[PDB]
């Protein structure tokens, strides 16, 4: 049983994801977050190679070898809740909480942490997942390896070539075409969501708040930032899906070149 | 200027 396999820490965080501990695997003293999920809050159901919850499905989709996606452990059923158990960096910050402490973060910074997102959703997407949800508060920093780790699933789906029509990601990194029309296609939304994030790590915060922002196409600098890096932030923030560059456009970016390793990045920013 | 979070 769930039980008497993970001995249980404190809280973590909870809200519309859910709750999630801290945990240690009892066997080998593994350290784990143990995520509940309320049944009646689970929208969409998956089948697995057992009808579990959606985020199961995409998890374990994802789960194979070593990458920037949090890997899930093992999952339980219960009467009323789901029970996911993964793995747990540490030490680990999340990246809303290292921006809001550290301010705009230095250009050769941004850079790794964005190359690494880059990284872990091109495996998402290789495996057939789309996140939905990337966004600051969606990425640990384990803070000695230098190693970003996307998590929280939750709003996932399938990745597909047509349309989406629902999205409980949220709001303030959705592309203009959801706030306009609800639809978006998947790959180009991502694309969005990481300009939101791009501008959010080189400026200290996401340039909008409000729909009319989104929908209105300028994105105004409030810090000292590069020509080049303004160029790759608008490119992804272009209105029209079809104008945002592919993965490998922005990988290709010449702001993107000659990025630091993680343990580099470790040593110059984060020990 | 105030940051916040943003539930989804
Ligand atoms: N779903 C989900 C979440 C989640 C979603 C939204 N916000 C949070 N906040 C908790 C962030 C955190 C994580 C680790 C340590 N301290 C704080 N967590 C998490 N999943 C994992 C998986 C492994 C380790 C930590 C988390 S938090």
């Amino acid at each position: 049983p769930l039980e008497s396999q993970y001995q249980v820490g404190p809280l973590l965080g909870s809200g519309g994801f859910g709750s999630v501990y801290s945990g240690i695997r009892v066997s080998d003293n593994l350290p784990v977050a143990i995520k509940h999920v309320e049944k009646d809050r689970i929208s969409d159901w998956g089948e697995l190679p057992t009808r579990v919850p959606m985020e199961v499905v995409l998890l374990k989709k994802v789960s194979s070898g070593f990458s920037g996606v949090i890997r899930l452990l093992d999952w339980f059923e219960r009467p009323d809740s789901f029970v996911l158990i993964l793995e747990r960096p540490e030490p680990v910050q999340d990246l809303f909480d290292f921006i809001t402490e550290r301010g705009a973060l230095q250009e050769e910074l941004a850079r790794s942490f964005f190359w690494q997102v880059l990284e872990a959703v091109r495996h998402c997407h290789n495996c057939g997942v789309l996140h939905r949800d990337i966004k600051d508060e969606n990425i640990l920093i384990d803070l000695n390896r230098g190693e970003l780790k996307l998590i929280d699933f939750g709003s996932g789906a399938l990745l597909k070539d047509t349309v989406y029509t629902d999205f409980d990601g949220t709001r303030v990194y959705s592309p203009p075409e959801w706030i306009r029309y609800h639809r978006y296609h998947g790959r180009s939304a991502a694309v969005w969501s990481l300009g939101i994030l791009l501008y959010d790590m080189v400026c200290g915060d996401i340039p909008f708040e409000h729909d009319e922002e989104i929908i209105g196409g300028q994105v105004f600098f409030r810090q000292r930032v590069s020509s080049e890096c303004q160029h790759l932030i608008r490119w992804c923030l272009a209105l029209r899906p079809s104008d945002r560059p592919t993965f490998e456009e922005i990988q290709n970016h010449p702001w993107m070149q000659d990025v630091l390793l993680p343990q580099e990045t470790a040593e110059i920013h984060l020990h | 200027r105030k940051r916040r979070r943003h539930p989804s």
